[PDB]
């Protein structure tokens, strides 16, 4: 195949450091013999040309067969070149996502044919692609190559081939601005709103514009046949969809057979709605083997269950339509779980997602939703560069008031309620104001850091009193401790003084979830209750009774 | 003209930054940009050859409809410090803060008559994204000094001071520091003189090509810690005075309570009056007296950052320190504000730092109460400095809120 009449990048190697110089490792008579049959070819094809004993420089070669077949190939351990070559740009930074793509009439698959080899290597460099077909044994000099072309296994192969494929459609391009090229790896995607023949004709002048290049594409029914299998998904003309998930039936289930079934899922909730994946994800904790056995729990199987229904017949989802806008809803799934879906016109999803970040250690609905917010934010600009317009399972009035109190900054572009449950709720609300004729427990709590033993109690206005030994805990502990007793020894309406700026802040941001079970329980409490006023202090100072407990 | 030679700061090259997610209207916004540059031949499209990265972003400049292109150069700037900070130094003047006046002039149009160091422009290297990545990427990089890069005034400085000479030999008191793209112009005139000397001034700029904001730096008075004044303390109220006083010592000199916290005795109701005693009555005021009365102790020490933290308060409220090291603060504040959270806490991040520049001619590295993924998607929606300071995301402590409400 051709070899491009195309410029070259400048390759160098890295600051101080020359090429490689690796010793060639003796070869099998049958390695070398193939090796031989090869080379000559690709030089005969001036992939590669001979070179003298002066170079310095060499990579070593290996050729290994073929399942099956009695077909070899030449491997070359590109490895040193590689440590020694510039680091180059990175070639694609990230891969359009089927619900970006705008829908056209046809679209056509274009694989360029050897590419790497259809590209020139900066002269100056082949120098350092050179290799040796060693002799027979020991004996005989080995028979010098270097390339011409892109060596697979190289660093910038990848890099520089879509480099220079990028500057040869700029013509096309140019002269073609209703059509849209997908340069992918060494793919070329083909889209146009165009009248059949005229779009097998625009993809013809393509083919030859790049043949006058050293590209080989191939021709009409050489090429491939909607649906696309691309990336995981099916490409069909009006809809995309992950491809075909099937869910292992089994026994019993490894530490590998869960993860496997993780991935699949994870994978199918970019359109199959509320996948959910925490039980499951659960048994994956604290791991033991690969091939250990786990017996999946209650509410695992459960998961997998519903999961099952909700795969079995399928989901599609439509391409994008840059004349409308985007319609973004989340809903609460469960146990810090949430799920959104983007469609543009009511019901006919764009994609799905699911979001569940344990974002801190105690967090709550309204943050969860925010970080979901977000998450979804960005997922937009990327994929559409703009960002939609939310259908928020909340009510404004909840928002703005968390928001408004709230002591970080926060943000959420256009929504509106929508009414569908769970709502997202604040569970609690601290007094801004001292309850009158209400206890007041002067809390306090304090941990020897070395017997890790510690008390927790309180002191109230009216007398009353209490303290408490705990095992093994810390300061941090013992003052949720306190807190808890106070608020455990005290109905409807407590006062609280604490000395820890710790459960304060925990508190004051209203916790409604948290991976600590005493926290769990302080919030227990803290709903239940009816007024609450909490305050702090400095310790160690002649405030109030706290130098009492 | 002969190019200055760029030397990054030894052992550590290029800056190699992630591109963020742009939005499509900033994405064509950004391309016209630069299709013109280009043709003016001041950028020129790159190749795979160069792995070096920058971020850029889109802004809109107060009172303007244009899109304005702005270039992250934060990371290179730190890898490229010694040239442009102990090599090629600017001189900062305390006379500036002193001005009645100081008019804020872009003089970033300046850049782009000097050529950048043909070694160094690979450095200089950005990216153009594309949406849902449908395409490559359009690269580019610098041929001459890029606006946002620190190393630009360093080097054009000389040429700088050419272009200001007589304006100053004219005018003796008038301040004009340039930070980057801008130049800082104060002086203790009447408005309208100072408004004029400023026109003047433009004009000179003028047959360079260079071609205002304005603020009064003299009257940044204190934002002192503020204990109230009332007629009738509950323990509550107390037990609050004595946090924010005792707060207020390990940070200003001779803060006393003693006598307050003795106020404080048993477990007592909060909500319960408590008369005073007339010496404790002294400690609210030779402390208010202090509180008013700035840090005694607290000098910049300039081989040391800056720091700038900021607490939302409620209401278009929120409150700022600048400090070197932890409570003792060089400066304190407030800013009060269509606007939202990020909106306005973009708007005081831009204020603290446009003092912090005139003050000490560096920017302090803010500390954001905020999310950095919110931080960072909305924050260039109301960005309109040519400069971008540093910044960490924070959780604000209950206490500090108040100790400083
Ligand atoms: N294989 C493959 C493949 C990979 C990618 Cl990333 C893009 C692609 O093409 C599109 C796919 C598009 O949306 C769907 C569509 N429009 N018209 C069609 N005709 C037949 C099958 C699918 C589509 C729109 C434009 C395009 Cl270019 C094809």
């Amino acid at each position: 195949s051709p070899i491009s009449p195309i410029e070259t990048v400048p390759v160098k190697l890295k600051p101080g450091m020359d090429g490689p110089k690796v010793k060639q490792w003796p070869l099998t008579e049958e390695k070398i013999k193939a090796l031989v049959e090869i080379c000559t070819e690709m030089e005969k094809e001036g992939k590669i040309s001979k070179i003298g004993p002066e170079n310095p420089y060499n990579t070593p070669v290996f050729a290994i067969k073929k399942k099956d077949s009695t077909k070899w190939r030449k491997l070359v351990d590109f490895r040193e070149l590689n440590k020694r070559t510039q680091d180059f740009w990175e070639v694609q930074l990230g891969i359009p996502h089927p619900a970006g793509l705008k829908k056209n009439k046809s679209v056509t698959v274009l694989d360029v044919g050897d590419a790497y080899f259809s590209v020139p290597l900066d002269e100056d460099f082949r120098k350092y692609t050179a290799f040796t077909i060693p002799s027979i044994n020991n004996e005989t000099p080995g028979i010098r190559y270097q390339y011409n072309v892109l060596p697979q296994g190289w660093k910038g192969s990848p890099a520089i081939f879509q480099s220079s494929m990028t500057k040869i459609l700029e013509p096309f391009r140019k002269q073609n601005p209703d059509i849209v090229i997908y340069q992918y790896m060494d793919d070329l995607y083909v889209g146009s709103d165009l009248e059949i023949g005229q779009h097998r004709t625009k993809i013809e002048e393509l083919r030859q514009h790049l043949l006058r290049w050293g590209l080989t594409t191939p021709d009409k029914k050489h090429q491939k046949e909607p649906p696309f299998l691309w990336m995981g998904y099916e490409l069909h003309p009006d809809k995309w969809t992950v491809q075909p998930i099937v869910l292992p039936e089994k026994d019993s289930w490894t530490v590998n057979d869960i993860q496997k079934l993780v991935g699949k899922l994870n994978w199918a909730s970019q359109i199959y709605p509320g996948i959910k994946v925490r039980q499951l994800c659960k048994l994956l904790r604290g791991t033991k083997a690969l091939t250990e056995v786990i017996p999946l729990t209650e509410e695992a199987e459960l998961e997998l269950a519903e999961n099952r229904e909700i795969l079995k017949e399928p989901v599609h989802g439509v391409y994008y339509d840059p004349s409308k806008d985007l319609i973004a809803e989340i809903q609460k799934q469960g146990q810090g779980q949430w799920t959104y879906q983007i469609y543009q016109e009511p019901f006919k999803n764009l994609k799905t997602g699911k979001y569940a970040r344990m974002r801190g250690a105690h967090t709550n609905d309204v943050k969860q939703l925010t970080e979901a917010v977000q998450k979804i934010t960005t997922e937009s600009i990327v994929i559409w560069g703009k960002t939609p317009k939310f259908k928020l399972p909340i009510q404004k009035e909840t928002w703005e008031t968390w928001w408004t109190e709230y002591w970080q900054a926060t943000w959420i572009p256009e929504w509106e309620f929508v009414n569908t449950p769970p709502l997202v709720k604040l569970w609690y609300q601290l007094e801004k104001e001292p309850i009158v004729g209400a206890e007041t427990f002067y809390v306090d709590g304090a941990a020897n850091r070395e017997t890790k033993l510690g008390k927790a109690g309180y002191v109230t206005n009216r007398g009353r009193q209490k303290v408490v030994t705990l095992t093994d805990t810390t300061n941090q502990k013992t003052e949720l401790q306190a807190i808890y007793l106070a608020l455990q020894d005290s109905g409807l309406e407590v006062n609280i003084v604490t000395d820890s700026q710790y459960a304060l802040g925990i508190i004051q941001a209203q916790p409604d979830q948290s991976e600590s079970e005493l926290v769990n329980q302080i919030i227990e409490q803290l709903i239940k209750k009816e007024k609450v006023y909490l305050a702090w202090v400095p310790a160690h100072k002649g405030i109030g009774g706290n130098e009492q407990v | 003209i002969e190019t200055v030679p760029v030397k990054l700061k030894p052992g550590m090259d290029g800056p190699k930054v992630k591109q963020w997610p742009l939005t499509e209207e900033k994405i064509k916004a950004l391309v016209e940009i630069c299709t013109e540059m280009e043709k003016e031949g001041k950028i020129s499209k790159i190749g795979p050859e160069n792995p070096y990265n920058t971020p850029v972003f889109a802004i809109k400049k107060k009172d303007s409809t244009k899109w304005r292109k702005l270039v992250d150069f934060r990371e290179l700037n730190k890898r490229t410090q010694d040239f442009w900070e102990v090599q090629l130094g600017i001189p900062h003047p305390a006379g500036l803060k002193k001005n009645k006046s100081v008019t804020v002039l872009d003089v970033g149009d300046a850049y782009f008559s000097v050529p950048l160091d043909e070694d160094f422009r690979k450095y200089t290297a950005f990216t153009i994204p594309s949406i849902n990545n449908e395409t490559p990427g359009i690269r580019y990089q610098y041929n001459v000094l890029p606006q946002g890069w620190k190393g630009s005034p360093a080097i054009f400085q000389s040429s700088m001071t050419k272009i200001l000479e007589p304006f100053r030999k004219q005018n003796p008191d008038i301040v004009i520091y340039q930070y980057m793209d801008d130049l800082y112009v104060g002086s203790d005139l009447e408005i309208g003189q100072h408004r004029t000397k400023i026109e003047e001034l433009r004009q000179h700029l003028l047959r360079w090509g260079l071609t205002g904001y304005e603020l009064h730096p003299d009257k940044w008075t204190v934002q002192p810690i503020v204990l109230p004044e009332k007629d009738s303390w509950t323990v509550n109220d107390i037990q609050k005075l004595v946090g924010k006083l005792n707060w207020a010592s390990q940070i200003y000199p001779g803060i006393k309570v003693r006598q307050l916290c003795k106020l404080l005795r048993g477990t007592k109701a909060l909500t319960e009056v408590i008369p005073l005693t007339e010496e404790a009555e002294l400690e609210l005021a030779e402390n208010r007296e202090i509180l008013k009365e700035p840090v005694h102790g607290v000098y910049y020490d300039p081989s040391k950052d800056l720091i700038a933290e900021i607490q939302k308060q409620g209401q278009g409220q929120w409150t700022y320190q600048i400090y070197q090291e932890p409570f003792k603060n060089l400066k304190t504040g407030k800013y009060a504000r269509h606007t939202n959270d990020v909106k306005q806490l973009t708007e005081a991040v831009q204020k603290i730092t446009t003092e912090s520049i005139v003050i000490w001619g560096k920017t302090p590295k803010f500390k954001l109460p905020i999310q950095k993924e919110t931080w960072e998607t909305w924050w260039t929606e109301y960005w309109q400095a040519t400069w971008i300071p540093e910044w960490e995301f924070v959780n604000t402590p209950p206490l500090v809120k108040l100790w400083y409400q």
